[PDB]
């Protein structure tokens, strides 16, 4: 056989099994949430604190697309960081274009269409990465998970990583004792929560907090990141609810 | 990546053999056979069709020779989509080589220059080789009558009699017999025809499994004619040297 | 039709002593008969001990300041922190404004 | 991204094999038969379409194509590497001949064309061979009429008539019966159904077979008048109700 | 195994082993320690020899006035990524008139060690680099990998037997955090942290490199004489 | 045998990585067929939203190339909406140089070509994707036409495509053998889509609620996709018959 | 274009192409030179499996590069024609702008950096020849002889021998010439040329080429009777 | 540059070119040789903007030397001729064209015939009993329009040569420094030393 | 096969590592660094005596302060060689001065990873690069296909170099004069030379500050050689 060793072949099966090993990579990754909300879309991450030297609050992983665009994953770093690089890009194209921001649909396709373009040769690798993004644009609210195949579709709630079936597990319990809707601030702490929850599957080293967020009344539709007395409030929500 | 899948078809072997030339080689020993004689007073081409069937169009076909120019003719051993590949490059040198001196090309200008570029597909690229052996017959005024060959290797040489295809070794044998200097071309004829009489893998050779082709100065004072013949003028020539 | 050059003014002179050197340059900086500026030095420390001014039109003389001054920066970096003589300097900017001979900066040149 | 495969995948086995070019060939084996014959006064190409399901409409499959005016094509093997070799080969007609003489090319120089288009397939980096064996009938002003066989080796050679694909073996040895140099256009036809009955499995009809002629010129079919000299094509493919009448006489 | 003839395959895993064997070279190299305060950052480097009668490999490298970094593994991808480094520098001051922030310097890094690590006959860089700055946000120490993982920290250490100063500076971070406005003071903490990592041998005065930018200070490396001072 | 990863021929003269990736093709467990009206086409496919995270509304497989054609596609989504951009530049440059809206079964034959390049050339693989094209071409009138990764295509008079694609098939065959014509004779595409809907439920012996499916119609000048209540109205409309 | 690298090390620090291409040397027919005190000899052995041969138009082994520089060879026939080309246009190209033919050791540079160059380039095989490049300097009496090989590496030689059993013909060379004393002329030198070719060559019939060349662009082609005398003299002084 | 002559007698052909080379007022030099050996039977003499002329030459020059070594003969003059003549109608059309006229005088060996073409710098080719760019021609062509017999030996040729530069050094407005004359025959190509 | 940029599982570049075991196999090239300048001398190794020896080159010169040896593939050397000739007078181009030894070393050794798939594989020569610059007086450097340059006082690269830098590590002083380091140079070549030593199979050279690089004439290592045996015999 020997179907695995080259990407963009096909096995008898029907399969990409170097996509399939991606997602290995992936599911390897650090746990990172999104959380659709009323007006908006949270994010959040884990980030294990390798060691005490790590300067905290320093090493940033959620990163911002256009003005209005948060973009988190889960899986080999450099490869996410490569994906958002070509998604600004793209929305500075689509902007200096059409003068309107990229929509979050169109963005998604843009990122999409990317992702599975490294699927078609095997002269390129598939990208290491789940990436959760979304915000807000002049339809409302849109939250994406999109994954090494390039396969992505809008979400409720989304989750990856290790802990990815403990947080769908309590997103899933979100989605269903909230179906009038979520505020933003409730979701930024619900965040908190479920990434402490989710830090359990993975919990030889402990870890810090990280949480954005673009809503159309809180952040007036750009994204910003949670920090300071809010930050704090959510941490000290979850740290009630895990025991 | 794409590595793999790489045949190297321009490496040597342990021995310092090009593997695809060797096979290339092996693959033109199953060709019908043609051969070439050369005459004081002219030159022979003759080649043997790979089996024909009978609802074949025999006069308006050419597998084997081919015409260069005016004065330059090939007879083909091989593939014979890779040969005219081939000839249509030989025919635009040809005319290069007039537009640029205005004199027809010496024939070993235009063979050495097909035989470079058969050489450059077993050296750079990484593509298969050529699967075809010429023999060429012509003339110019520095050499009279010539006859070459080339091989896919890009090797080249000259010749009195030769063949190539199948049953060479066979066929050598018998040129190198009854072949002699003084010659005239209608004895060159028929011995071209004896020769694939005894070599053919068929159980007798008939008119419509044979291309047949003569350059002679028999037309006006110092000037030269190029025959491809008629499927008529073949099955008379069978008849008069005895053959049918 | 555009024309690429233009006339920034001012004046420049340089005296060599035993063992000193001087650069002289006015800080006034004109465009036709108005004062873009009383005071907009054009005569520059450019590190290893030079001094440099690019007089004519100020946007080709600035840019070839700079060029120099980058590298200074770079022959320091490739050799091993060497100091740049005068005449290495010199025949440096020789090839700085020889690259643009069909297209050239403006400039009389001081250092 | 790019290609990078800018080597050979068609190479010479030890035996002097080329394997693509045999597997190729072994592609138009297994391939639905068609043929063509010659008669004296214009040329007959024929085949079957074996429709994949019967929900499609296979009158929106063209098996038999128009090259040229004069030249007609018909393939077995790979249907979609015959497609594109069709848009090719009409391509390549005008590109390389019509636009620089101003009259469309004849029969034997368009294939010409077309079986180096295929031997390039053979020998260039990255690509296969193509998967089909073509039958090209054709008339022109200063050869007549004429019939050729292109192979994924990107030979050709001319025939009196011939059969290639699934049934050909016996397909050739029925024309070889039946032929003679006398054949007058409708007795070709007569005789394609007839070979082309053999190897047909089920329905054998009009909406079945596809056949197309390169015969007398159709000035009903050029779409204009008042040039005198230019009379219309030669290629006219036969109807469904056209076929079936000669199935009545069969 | 099967999956580690080139970047642009994985492994059944989900791993990149032409990235972990080129990890593997920085395993390798001669040690090289990074930590900083409030107010500077240093570089300590142990360099290696070939033999007795050869010079001490270099490890510490300029970016800027402001910037500068420490390498182990392989020495000629450390020289393409610090000059890569330098133009970024460079073009940051030449166009926005602006010093290059450390954090930036950081993703650039990362970037372009990535590209190597996804696309077919390149391969990954066999270095890892330490980045210590002094930016418009105080002082600065990066962690380099040819993965491109890049890591901010307040100390850290890479090499042959880095673990020993690794766990040092982790149990001395509350001490040296805060050695604000002390050049010399830094410098031995530093030198005492490249001590763990010692065996069969300890700091000579040619073997030792040490690097310091902060407030008042460009990046500038001491090397033989100058650092006899700090064995 | 290299000769099972790239598309080159195997001994017996086949592509396996041709026939593997119509293996794909059926990956996301999900049939579709389609119809024509007297006046439009009608595509239906199954709606399968598994985790209950998912935002249903953006989980498709219908297209919207032109203003006139509509695609349905059968295999994974990435493939798919590499297929649905392309088809809609090709659709779109086309009106920009000849002036005129792209065909169907031209858009079809284009599409088919790009298939086939990828079965020849070594460096692209095959994308494991069906196209299902539909319109109301202003010339032919209402138009099936269908596309796979071998670039075979070709037009029908209604199709079926997915695991249980051979049971919609032999179902509708059985009605046009019966009904003795080349389509749904219905005026209103409203009563077009109930009998596709219809079909597909005894030929596949399973019930839909109105997230169960996703209807595309196309009419003359306009292709659509119905919302979940046109469907609800439209499995009404079938409940009381 | 094709990239591959063709030339590459193997465990041992052995590039396999380019020894491989050696092997294509040892194959070819043998090639020897001689220099004498005032000139350079260069012979050729000619397989003899063929008859039929027309030699009036067949490739002749020696080639003149420029009117004062020979180059002969071993190995493939075809990679020599495009050494041959380059040589020959280089020569044209350093008269058109040093106004001088070259000297045969720079003609020799040339020919083995484009060798060499063939060794580490993607996408080509080595040049299966090594060649022999024999000539006189311009207003120069001094005699000139060259070695090139496929790695690129070339050296200057009193006398050598390339191609199969140049090692029997290296063998007798190694022997029969005295550093100290060359062959004080043509006639002497042409002798010692073929006599080494005889150790390994068979009759002397269509079987060795000579060509001799002297200062100042002196070149001639030996014709079979003035061959045949030599090898007439050599087999009766044989006789011991 | 300016003046380049030739006539082609019965068994030579003969050209004359001016030694004077000019830049302004001055006459830099008065020893020139406007004349490149092709091959041993072919000679090119050459006219026109400094600079060009001699890189022109040389560059024919070189590709006929290398022509001759590869195929160890010697191009007829009509072929070397033709060679010119479509390096010159390339020229023409190229970026910066070679403005460059030329005389080529060849002994064809096969034919035993001398031949004189006459070729300008757009690539205008001809083949002349007597030939001249420039002014000259205006009077040289007419001079041997009279004077000019097919037949003549290679002593008449250099007299009717002698009677052209008298005459243009009579005529013509500026001192060309006489000629250096060269025959082209059966046995090569000679200079004679003094005229 | 594998990629020509793969690195091996001890994180080496394979086709750098067996480049390496090629220059193993080379000729012996010995250099020694002094205050009064620097020697360079290698072993000529003939493969016949019919090859005339004064035409093996591996002693070559890069500018006027620069000199330079080879072992190994020396035909891969030519290229280095130009670039290095370049590189010096292009430098003295820009700058009117003396390109620095170390910066030229670098310049050479850019040059040596820029293979795969640029050339296609590795250099697999050794250089020893020799010369004398103002800022930092005499200087020898190692120049591998690593892209690695050390700087020695003193190295031997080649077959016989385990062996030779074992006797370099002893025999190296920092007040070594010219004279006792070319007899050094004599005396360690003909210990792991093969044949036995003479003017015709071993070549020397150096580069003072006050004549610059000069090869030295079999006439002048004759009497160097004779010298070496006179101290040999007399202890």
């Amino acid at each position: 056989t020997g179907y695995d060793l080259s990407n963009s072949v096909f096995s008898p099966d029907g399969r990409n099994f170097q996509v399939e090993y991606a997602v290995k990579a992936v599911e390897n990754g650090t746990t990172s949430i999104g959380i659709k909300c009323n007006d908006g879309v949270v994010f959040a991450v884990e980030k294990l604190i390798t060691s005490k030297l790590l300067v905290p609050q320093k090493n940033v992983k959620i990163q911002v697309v256009d003005r209005h665009i948060g973009c988190v994953y889960s899986g080999l770093i450099p490869d996410g960081r490569h994906l958002v690089n070509r998604g600004r890009e793209e929305a500075a194209s689509f902007k200096k274009l059409y003068k309107t921001p990229i929509p979050i649909p169109a963005f998604a396709d843009r990122l999409g269409q990317y992702v599975q373009a490294h699927t078609l040769y095997n002269s390129v690798r598939p990208f290491g990465v789940s990436t959760i993004f979304g915000g807000v644009d002049k339809n409302g609210a849109h939250l994406y998970m999109l994954e090494p195949s390039g396969s992505y579709w809008g979400y409720k709630g989304a989750a990856t990583g290790k802990g990815r079936q403990s947080a769908k597990a309590e997103l899933e319990k979100l989605v269903d004792h909230h179906p009038e809707g979520l505020s933003a601030r409730e979701a930024v702490k619900q965040a908190a929560k479920i990434i402490y929850l989710a830090h359990e599957d993975n919990k030889e080293k402990d870890f810090e907090l990280e949480i954005s967020w673009c809503s159309l009344s809180e952040t007036n539709g750009l994204h910003k990141f949670v920090k300071g007395d809010l930050l704090q409030e959510a941490i000290d929500f979850a740290q009630k609810e895990i025991n | 990546g794409s590595r793999r899948y790489d045949s190297r078809t321009t490496i040597f072997s342990p021995e310092g053999r090009l593997y695809q030339v060797e096979y290339a080689l092996e693959s033109i020993s199953h060709a019908g056979t043609a051969i070439g004689i050369m005459a004081s007073d002219g030159i022979v081409l003759a080649a043997e069709r790979k089996v024909t069937s009978t609802l074949l169009e025999q006069d308006t076909s050419t597998e084997k020779l081919y015409k260069l120019n005016d004065k330059i003719a090939v007879a083909v051993a091989g593939l014979t989509a890779d040969a005219e590949i081939l000839i249509n490059t030989a025919r635009i040198h040809a005319q290069n080589y007039l537009k640029t001196y205005n004199e027809d090309i010496p024939v070993e200008i235009l063979v050495r220059r097909l035989s470079d570029i058969k050489q450059g597909y077993t050296q750079h690229g990484g593509l298969r080789p050529f699967g075809v052996s010429f023999i060429y017959a012509g003339y110019d005024d520095r050499y009279g009558y010539q006859l070459y060959t080339s091989n896919p290797s890009g090797n080249y040489t000259g010749w009195k009699a030769i063949s190539v295809g199948a049953n060479t070794s066979a066929a050598q044998t018998l040129l190198q017999m009854d072949y002699k200097d003084d010659m005239k071309v209608d004895d060159a004829i028929e011995l071209a025809l004896k020769t694939l009489s005894k070599t053919t893998d068929s159980s007798a050779l008939t008119y419509d499994r044979l291309e047949f082709a003569t350059i002679r100065k028999g037309a006006n004072d110092g000037e030269v004619y190029q025959k491809i013949f008629k499927p008529q003028e073949i099955k008379d020539i069978l008849v008069k040297t005895g053959i049918t | 039709q555009f024309n690429p050059y233009g006339d920034n003014g001012g004046t420049i002179l340089g005296i060599a002593g035993e063992d000193f050197a001087v650069l002289a340059g006015d800080t006034r900086n004109i465009t036709d008969y108005s004062i873009n500026s009383r005071y907009e030095p054009k005569v520059f420390d450019c590190g290893d001990n030079i001094v440099m001014s690019a007089n004519g039109f100020a946007a080709d003389g600035d840019a070839l300041v700079k060029r120099f001054k980058n590298s200074v920066k770079w022959y320091h970096f490739d050799h091993n922190d060497k100091k740049l003589s005068i005449n290495s300097a010199a025949r440096n900017i020789q090839h700085l404004l020889y690259g643009k001979r069909f297209f050239p900066y403006y400039v009389h040149t001081i250092i | 991204m790019t290609d990078r495969y800018s080597f050979s995948l068609t190479t010479f086995s030890p035996s002097g094999k080329l394997g693509q070019i045999d597997y190729a060939l072994t592609a138009v084996k297994q391939g639905v038969t068609s043929l063509g014959i010659k008669a004296t006064n214009g040329v007959v190409i024929a085949t079957e379409k074996k429709s994949s399901s019967p929900l499609a409409m296979s009158e929106t499959l063209s098996k038999v194509s128009l090259l040229t005016p004069d030249i007609g094509a018909v393939y077995s093997g790979m249907g979609p590497d015959y497609r594109v070799l069709v848009d090719k080969s009409r391509k390549v007609a005008h590109t390389s001949y019509k636009r620089i003489y101003g009259e469309y090319p004849p029969t034997k120089l368009l294939v010409s064309e077309v079986a180096k288009i295929m031997q390039e397939a053979t020998q260039s980096g990255g690509v296969r061979p193509f998967g089909v064996s073509l039958l090209i009938a054709g008339h022109d002003e200063f050869n007549g009429f004429s019939l050729y066989q292109v192979d994924p080796s990107g030979s050709y050679f001319p025939w009196k008539a011939t059969a290639i694909g699934k049934g050909s073996v016996a397909a050739k040895t029925f024309l070889e019966k039946r032929w003679n140099d006398e054949l007058e256009l409708e007795d070709a036809i007569h005789i394609a159904l007839l070979t082309l009955k053999e190897s047909v499995e089920g329905e054998f009809n009009g909406d079945t077979i596809e056949l197309a002629i390169i015969g007398d010129e159709n000035p009903d079919l050029l779409g204009y008048t008042g040039i005198p000299t230019d009379k219309g094509p030669r290629f006219r493919k036969l109807t469904s109700q056209e076929i079936n009448d000669r199935l009545e006489a069969l | 195994n099967n999956y580690d003839g080139d970047t642009v395959t994985f492994s059944p895993t989900g791993r990149l082993f032409q990235v972990e064997y080129a990890l593997e070279a920085i395993k390798q190299g001669s040690v090289t320690v990074g930590l900083r305060s409030n107010t500077h950052a240093v570089l300590v480097a142990l360099k290696r020899n070939a033999d007795e009668l050869s010079s001490y490999q270099k490890k510490i490298i300029k970016c800027d006035e402001h910037m500068g970094l420490s390498l182990a593994g392989l020495a000629p991808d450390a020289r393409v990524l610090s000059n890569y480094l330098r133009q970024q520098c460079n073009y940051s001051s030449l166009v926005f008139n602006r010093k290059l922030a450390v954090e930036r310097a950081g993703h650039l890094l990362c970037d372009k060690a990535q590209k190597n690590t996804q696309s077919y006959g390149g391969r990954p860089y066999g270095v890892g680099l330490l980045i210590i700055g002094y930016d418009k946000s105080g002082a600065h120490l990066l962690e380099f990998q040819p993965s491109g993982n890049v890591t901010e920290l307040y100390g850290t250490a890479i090499g042959a037997r880095s673990q020993g100063a690794k766990t040092y500076l982790e149990r001395t971070l509350d001490t040296f955090i805060k050695i604000d406005g002390n050049p010399d003071e830094l410098i031995k903490a530093g030198v005492e942290a490249i001590s763990q990592s010692l065996r069969d041998e300890s700091l000579t005065v040619d073997n030792l490199s040490i690097a310091i930018v902060g407030k008042d200070t460009p990046f500038t490396i001491y090397d033989g004489e100058a650092v006899a001072k700090y064995i | 045998g290299y000769d099972r990863h790239i598309t080159i021929f195997s001994p017996e003269g086949r592509l396996y990585q041709v026939e593997y990736a119509f293996k794909a093709t059926n990956q996301t467990n999900i049939n579709s067929l389609a119809v024509r009206g007297k006046d439009c086409t009608v595509v239906i496919s199954q709606k399968k939203v598994p985790d209950k995270l998912l935002d249903p509304t953006t989980v498709s497989y219908i297209f919207c190339i032109s203003r006139t054609i509509g695609m349905v596609v059968n295999g994974p989504i990435p493939d798919a909406r590499n297929a649905a951009l392309r088809a809609k530049a090709e659709a779109a440059e086309f009106r920009y140089k000849y002036g005129y809206d792209m065909p169907c079964d031209v858009l079809a034959k284009r599409m088919a070509n790009l298939s086939q390049i990828y079965t020849q050339r070594a460096y692209m693989r095959p994308l494991g994707v069906i196209l299902t094209f539909v319109s109301v071409d202003e010339e032919l009138g209402p138009s099936i036409y269908k596309t796979d990764p071998a670039g075979y295509y070709v037009g029908y008079k209604a199709t079926a495509t997915g695991p249980k694609q051979q049971e919609i098939t032999t179902n509708l065959e059985n009605h046009f053998k019966k009904s003795k014509i080349d389509h749904i004779n219905e005026e209103s595409w409203e009563k077009v889509v109930e009998f596709a809907i219809t079909h597909m439920i005894d030929a596949l012996g399973t019930e839909f609620s109105k997230n169960d499916l996703e209807v595309g119609v196309a009419t003359k000048d306009k292709f659509f996709t119905l919302s979940a209540e046109n469907i609800e109205e439209r499995l009404v409309a079938i409940a009381e018959q | 274009g094709y990239d591959r690298a063709l030339s590459i090390f193997s465990p041992d620090g052995h590039i396999f192409q380019v020894e491989y291409a050696l092997e294509a040397v040892k194959r070819g027919t043998c090639a020897v030179g001689v220099k004498g005190k005032n000139c350079v000899v260069l012979g050729c052995e000619r397989r003899s499996t063929l008859k039929l041969q027309d030699t009036r138009i067949t490739p002749s082994k020696v080639s003149k590069i420029d009117s004062h520089v020979v180059l002969s060879f071993s190995g493939l026939n075809a990679d020599s024609r495009i050494l041959i080309e380059k040589a020959r246009v280089e020569a044209q190209s350093h008269r058109l702008t040093l106004e001088d033919p070259v000297t045969v050791e720079y003609l020799t540079r040339y020919v083995a950096g484009v060798q060499q160059r063939y060794t580490q380039s993607g996408g080509v095989r080595p040049f299966g020849v090594s060649t022999l490049i024999a000539g006189f300097d311009p207003r120069d009496d001094e005699p000139k002889l060259y070695q090139t090989e496929p790695s690129g590496i070339y050296s200057s030689w009193s006398a050598q021998t390339i191609g199969r059993n140049s090692k029997t013909v290296r063998e007798f060379l190694e022997k029969n010439y005295d550093r100290k004393e060359p062959p004080a002329t043509v006639e002497e030198c042409v002798k010692l040329t073929v006599r080494s070719l005889l150790e390994v060559v068979q009759t002397g019939a269509k079987n060795i080429e000579i060509t001799v060349v002297k200062p100042d662009s002196d070149i001639v082609a030996l014709s079979s009777e003035e061959i045949n005398q030599y090898v007439t003299q050599i087999e009766q002084e044989k006789q011991e | 540059m300016d003046i380049i002559l030739g006539i082609r007698v019965q068994d030579s052909v003969i050209l004359a070119s001016s030694k004077a080379v000019t830049r302004g007022i001055s006459v830099l030099k008065d020893s020139d040789d406007k004349t490149r050996q092709l091959s041993p039977h072919t000679l090119m003499s050459f006219a026109g903007e400094a600079g060009d002329t001699v890189q022109f030459a040389e560059y024919i020059q070189a590709n006929i030397q290398l022509y001759s070594i590869r195929e160890d003969y010697e191009l007829s003059p009509q072929a070397v001729s033709s060679f010119v003549r479509q390096e010159l109608a390339k020229s023409i059309r190229s970026r910066r064209p070679y403005q460059v006229n030329v005389l080529i005088g060849g002994y064809d060996k096969k034919k035993n015939k001398p031949e004189l073409y006459q070729i300008d710098y757009l690539g205008t080719k001809v083949e002349l009993p007597y030939g001249a760019h420039g002014y000259s021609g205006f009077y040289t062509f007419s001079l041997l329009d009279h004077h000019y017999r097919p037949d003549m030996t290679t002593e008449e040729g250099l007299d009717l040569l002698k009677l052209c530069v008298q005459e243009l050094e009579k005529r013509m407005p500026m001192d060309f420094k006489g000629v250096i004359v060269k025959i082209v025959d059966k046995d090569g190509i000679r200079q004679v030393d003094d005229f | 096969d594998r990629g020509v940029s793969t690195f091996s599982p001890e994180g080496r570049l394979f086709q750098v590592e067996y480049s390496l075991e090629a220059i193993k196999l080379g000729s012996t090239a010995i250099g020694i660094a002094t205050k009064e300048g620097v020697v360079l001398g290698v072993e000529k190794r003939a493969t016949s005596p019919l090859l005339e020896s004064d035409s093996i080159e591996k002693i070559v010169e890069i500018d006027r302060h620069i000199g330079c040896a080879m072992s190994g593939l020396t035909a891969d050397a030519r290229s280095m060689i130009e670039h290095a000739r370049t590189a010096a007078v292009t430098h003295n181009l820009y700058y009117d001065e003396d390109i620095n030894v170390e910066s030229l070393t670098q310049s050479v050794c850019d040059l040596a990873l820029r293979f795969g798939e640029l050339m296609s594989r590795p250099f697999g020569v050794a250089l020893l690069i020799a010369g004398h610059d103002a800022d930092d007086g005499y200087q020898l450097f190692h120049a591998e296909p690593s892209g690695t340059f050390y700087r020695y006082n003193a190295k031997a690269i080649g077959s016989g170099s385990e062996g030779a830098q074992a006797e370099l590590l002893n025999e190296w002083h920092s007040s070594l004069t010219l004279k006792e380091a070319e007899l050094l140079v004599l005396k360690i070549l003909k210990q792991v030379m093969e044949e036995k030593l003479d003017e015709n199979n071993a070549q020397l050279s150096c580069i003072t500050k006050q004549d610059g690089f000069k090869i030295y004439d079999n006439e002048k290592t004759a009497e160097l050689i004779k010298e070496l045996k006179e101290k040999e015999a007399a202890e």
